[PDB]
């Protein structure tokens, strides 16, 4: 039971860290979109 | 340019080469007048928009 508990705690910790990492990965795009639209508007204004 | 064009358009003695040169000068003047008209139309657009937009695009 003690071995099971220790292994379970380690696995829980690892799984928590993996879930945190996955949420961080799945939750820069906005900045790039803003930059692209700014570039597009500046190009439009200069061309006009 | 217009004085030159008027002076040479009336001079038949310029010959075919002179007439061709005057025609080229007049054509360049036509391109220039097209450019000036475009600039005037842009100024008219700036006047029509009425806003002293402190945007980098405003015609200052």
């Amino acid at each position: 039971i003690v071995n099971l508990q220790v292994e379970m705690i380690k696995q829980f910790h690892m799984q928590l860290n993996e879930m945190h990492s996955l949420l961080e990965r799945y939750s820069e795009g906005l900045v790039a979109e803003i930059e692209r639209l700014r570039e597009e508007n500046k190009r439009l204004r200069a061309h006009f | 340019i217009r004085r030159y064009t008027d002076q040479r358009s009336l001079d038949r003695s310029f010959g075919l080469v002179g007439q061709s040169f005057c025609a080229a000068l007049h054509q360049e003047l036509r391109e220039y007048y097209r450019l000036l008209s475009v600039l005037h139309s842009q100024l008219q657009l700036e006047d029509d928009q009425g806003v002293n937009l402190g945007l980098e695009s405003s015609l200052t």
